[PDB]
């Protein structure tokens, strides 16, 4: 009956504890703008001020920051509650709250939201849960690797009944503006790179000339567009540059235009490129099952692309319950030689 | 290591009576030992690489990777990494009335990364609906693109390009080392060991991380050892406790 | 013997396990100190004549 | 800029418009919908939660007379308050288990006098414990305070 | 400025290649954003000095700083020991309209955030917002006007 | 000194790393004393000194 | 060449608005002057390994 | 700047050993502000403003 139960008992590591806090995160589809994720902020901090007004304190609502790092798309929101005492019952805790929350902003039009609760000892892991790391380990490149990845999670979804929620990290690629000054008709019309570079540099991505003193303060300088100029594609051609000549030369006069697709958060691993996957193991299912089978799906992917566990996925060989062996043995030793015997001890052991 | 520490703090000092010549390049303050723990060769099985290809690929995909390896100090490359080499010819430079310093020019005009910020950037008009990066020009990667690089062009409309002027190709960033093993082109890396460590847990690392990296060599790359002090340790260990063995029944 | 194996149950998680361990022995070790000076020699001079 | 040679200026002024503004506009942040700024603070490896905190917020206090009129600091997400709470919920229990152990010497003694040997053998050897938690070089948390309790 | 693949292959890489041999180092990650950004983490076995990695990275990072360029170095480059989690977030908001967002992000940024970034025991600060910079926003039919670039 | 000793000019990306650039001059014309005369400077007036 | 008010504005301020992330220190101070030099001296715990 | 204040303009080699090189003014020319009035400077046109 104990060796029964044991056997038929899950094994997590610390539980999960209200903390008086939690946080949301909103991910945008690349493309967004400020603006856009500034409206999914507001829907956020709605939710949490009208319908979990018993529970929550404050929403400190981040536009730009993220958890995943910085951008015009990402957003983050930190969520303080009301004392324990105040809030009495099972559902006006953390694991309800960002239950109800998530299950709500899961019907937010177009951005993931996501609330979750802080997880005990963060860089140790969520229990049925693994870290990922895809390698471009020779030569490969973002596309094929964009690829090799894909197939993975195509495969692992597959495996509903092993592998749950398996999925990047990182951030899916996004059309780009590329901009081709041509050398010869430059260096025909008396426009050197240097200033062409320049111009386009500074005007639509800032520059830092030199400090000043602001009350005292050393800070920096910046020269960059006005925002009006720097909006669309057709606005490049506002923008002239100065030739030996003396004369203005339209930029357009020396250059192409066209869009592109590439990523906006290159990602790396051990010094090659990579691509970081997340998810657990299906439920009753464990881990090393998942991870198992994970690395076989791996074993199949195409030329040049590796892998390696990372985070709480990496090496956890050691622990053991070897000494739990050791344990009743000197246990034994120590009653047989207070008992100066050798049946004696196993009279207490069992 | 809180003598690295010091000596770093006493570098201090020194440090800006030196060339700013020197002061760019830079200076190492590292832990040093000195004999080669181990040295690894690398191979081409089937001539589909040259000795100089062999080395930039060992430099390439595995230096790196084994440098950061459990308990590695210096590591030494047997041979160099391929950089872009404009290789110029002084009479063609002189028929166009070129310089290198003329070269130089060109190739940094030319072959450059260039910021060019974003369309929809942040502060925007409000409405904007799209944000993506500007981007400009870019890293050359390859030889036809980096003869193709024009220098002048001529009265007559005629273009002097730098394949006009040098020959280019990737070649090594020097051409000072060249190996062989048994008389056959090699690379290698001169593993040195990192100041106190398990020379005898570094070594498996080594060859535990060479094994991760195996499977993606190209077709005929094949590692080989000729030089491990490691299988001495290994072995000098059986061999006392053979006496242990020995005496206890003696 | 029950107590101190756990810990050295090392790596990742050991100095969890270290922690509540080396506070539980020497919580013991300091008992028996207790139980051969304190909980003696006041029973002696407290609890009452019979 | 330059002067045009008829005699005229360019001043930079009439090229650009020129104000204060931030080194950045990617970050903006709000609080219950005020807007608002912060700072985020991550702690430093191995530095103590507890007192870092306590030492923000004397520094911060320093800084409290100085503000311009209208500047008010807020709270709004806070990692510390647990830690410290946690530690106390726990060494209420610890004090608790104490006075359940007190009156079930009642049910089972009778002597106020004899009903104080126990009582008082536990705290004696649980401050002890401390010492060599002390002495080792551990702290008290979560883990050392459920020792004591077990 | 600088969008993701410029970031990964300037910056990232040539760090990257430098990250030699620097004791007790399980692995190393990074990332490079189309935000201009890019950070690498080093993570090291446990137990590790704190202060010796941190010592023995920059030292590693020194010898790249020149290859750089000149944009990345004069922005600051930084090597932190922090812990990734937020310890909290101080939050700093205006009472009466004397003071705008943008005002109040700048105030905390040169008055607050120094202070309390060297208070021991804090490995990173946040900023939410910006310290104020002057700005010079040109106008591109201005400039052209007057026969001028940036 | 970038004809007879090289001189590294910039960066450049073969098959996705960052590797270095160099000019120099090509053998044939660094390795005699006499080598020195093949080289040519340009004077500012337009005209190439050897 | 320069005096206080070009080196605390050039030098000293840059430096201070720096020094962060270094553990143990109590207080900091500088003395930009006019023989055109800095010092900036910060001053850490009782214990602080120097 | 030179003038008045001195350049630190590059190093050389005395009796073995790298030493600095600045060019200040000759003292008599940087005592008194009517000294200002000595120093002139070329402009485009090649001549020499004061």
């Amino acid at each position: 009956g104990m060796a029964y139960l044991f056997v038929r008992l899950p094994s997590s590591f610390l539980p999960d504890e209200d903390q008086g806090v939690f946080m949301t995160m909103v991910q945008l589809p690349a493309g967004a703008t400020q603006e856009r994720t500034q409206k999914v902020l507001n829907e956020v901090t709605h939710y949490y001020l009208t319908k979990e007004k018993n529970n929550v304190e404050s929403v400190f609502a981040v536009n730009g920051f993220g958890f995943a790092g910085r951008g015009q798309n990402t957003g983050i929101a930190f969520v303080s509650l009301k004392d324990w005492a105040d809030r009495p019952g099972e559902e006006n805790k953390v694991e309800a709250i960002t239950m109800r929350a998530t299950r709500a902003f899961s019907q937010i039009k177009d951005a993931m939201v996501f609330a979750f609760n802080l997880p005990a000892i963060v860089e140790l892991g969520t229990a049925t849960g693994f870290d990922f790391e895809l390698i471009d380990q020779a030569g490969l490149g973002h596309e094929k690797l964009t690829q090799a990845r894909n197939q993975l999670l195509a495969e692992a979804a597959k495996h509903p009944d092993m592998l749950t929620s398996v999925r990047p990290n990182g951030l899916e690629d996004t059309p780009q503006f590329k901009i081709d000054i041509d050398q010869e008709k430059a260096q025909a019309l008396g426009v050197s790179i240097n200033d062409i570079n320049t111009t386009l540099g500074a005007a639509w991505g800032g520059s830092y000339v030199n400090d000043f003193i602001d009350r005292g303060r050393v800070k920096k300088v910046y020269v960059m567009s006005e925002a009006k100029y720097r909006m669309l594609p057709d606005d490049i051609g506002d923008w002239y540059v100065r030739a030996a000549d003396g004369q203005m030369v339209p930029f357009s006069a020396f250059s192409s235009s066209r869009w592109e697709y590439g990523s906006p958060r290159l990602e790396r691993y051990n010094g090659l490129p990579s691509m970081e996957i997340l998810g657990q193991a299906a439920p009753g299912k464990s881990t090393g099952e998942a991870m198992e089978l994970m690395e076989q799906l791996a074993s199949k992917l195409p030329t040049g692309v590796g892998y390696d566990w990372t985070g709480m996925s990496y090496q956890e060989r050691s622990g053991a319950p070897s000494l739990y062996a050791i344990s009743l043995i000197v246990v034994f030793l120590c009653l047989a030689a207070l008992y100066e015997s050798w049946s004696i001890p196993f009279s207490v052991m069992l | 290591d809180i003598a690295q520490v010091q000596v770093q703090n006493k570098l201090q000092l020194a440090m800006p009576l030196l060339p700013q010549e020197v002061q760019q390049q830079g200076v190492s303050v590292e832990k040093s030992s000195s004999s080669f723990l181990m040295v690894v060769g690398v191979i081409n099985t089937d001539g589909t690489m040259t000795q100089e290809d062999i080395s930039d690929y060992v430099a390439a995909n595995m230096k790196d990777a084994i440098s950061r390896t459990s308990g590695v100090g210096d590591v030494q490359l047997f041979g160099s990494q391929y950089a872009m080499r404009i290789w110029m010819n002084p009479n063609e430079l002189n028929k166009f009335q070129l310089t290198p310093v003329d070269v130089i020019t060109a190739i940094k005009a030319q072959n450059a990364q260039v910021a060019a910020g974003q369309l929809g950037g942040t502060p925007p008009v409000k409405g904007q609906q799209l944000n993506a990066s500007i981007i400009a020009q870019t890293r050359l990667t390859s030889t036809e693109e980096f003869g193709k690089i024009l220098l002048k062009v001529n009265q007559d409309g005629s273009r002097v390009l730098l394949r006009d002027v040098a020959k280019i190709e990737l070649g090594g960033e020097n051409y000072d080392i060249i190996a062989e093993f048994n008389g056959q082109p090699a690379s290698g890396l001169g593993i040195k060991l990192a100041t106190g460590a398990n020379a005898l847990d570094t070594a498996a690392a080594i060859r535990a991380e060479l094994a991760k990296m195996e499977p993606f060599f190209p077709s005929g790359l094949k590692i080989v050892y000729p030089y491990d002090t490691t299988p001495f340790v290994k072995i000098s260990i059986h061999e006392v406790v053979k006496t242990l063995v020995e005496a206890i029944i003696l | 013997a029950v107590f101190v194996p756990m810990a050295f149950f090392g790596g990742s998680t050991g100095a969890i396990y270290r922690q509540f361990s080396i506070t539980i022995v020497s919580a013991m070790a300091l008992s028996v100190l207790v139980a051969l000076i304190l909980t003696p020699a006041l029973c002696a001079t407290m609890l009452k004549p019979i | 800029l330059k002067v045009n040679q008829d005699g005229s200026r360019v001043l930079l002024r009439d090229v650009a418009k020129i104000e204060l503004g931030g080194e950045n506009y990617d970050i903006i942040a709000e609080f219950n919908g005020q807007p608002a700024s912060g700072l985020g603070i991550k702690l430093a490896t191995g530095a103590n939660a507890l007192d870092t905190a306590a030492a923000i917020r004397a520094e911060l206090a320093k800084m409290e007379p100085f503000f311009p009129s209208g500047l008010k600091i807020v709270y709004p997400y806070d990692t510390t308050p647990f830690v410290k709470i946690s530690i106390h919920e726990v060494v209420k229990t610890l004090v608790e288990a104490i006075i359940l152990v007190f009156l079930v010497m009642y049910l089972f003694l009778q002597n106020f006098r004899a009903t104080l040997i126990p009582t008082i053998a536990v705290p004696v050897v649980l401050l002890g414990t401390f010492a060599v938690l002390a002495a080792f070089g551990f702290s008290i948390n979560t883990l050392t305070m459920f020792g004591m309790v077990l | 400025g600088a969008d993701a693949k410029t970031v990964q292959d300037t910056v990232t890489q040539v760090i990257e290649q430098n990250m030699n041999g620097i004791d007790n180092l399980m692995y190393m990650s990074s990332n490079s954003d189309s935000t201009g950004t890019v950070q690498i983490t080093l993570t090291f076995e446990s137990g590790t000095d704190a202060d010796i990695a941190q010592v023995q990275v920059q030292n590693k990072l020194q010898l790249a700083m020149p290859l750089l360029p000149q944009e990345v170095q004069q922005q600051g480059v930084s090597v932190e020991k922090s812990s990734s989690s937020f310890l909290m977030v101080v939050g700093v908001i205006n009472t009466d309209g004397t003071m705008t967002q943008e005002d109040i992000s700048d105030y905390v940024a040169a008055n607050m955030k120094d202070a309390i970034s060297r208070t021991s025991g804090v490995g990173d600060v946040q900023l939410f917002g910006s310290q104020y910079a002057m700005r010079i926003w040109m106008n591109p039919n201005e400039l052209n006007k007057f026969q001028l670039t940036p």
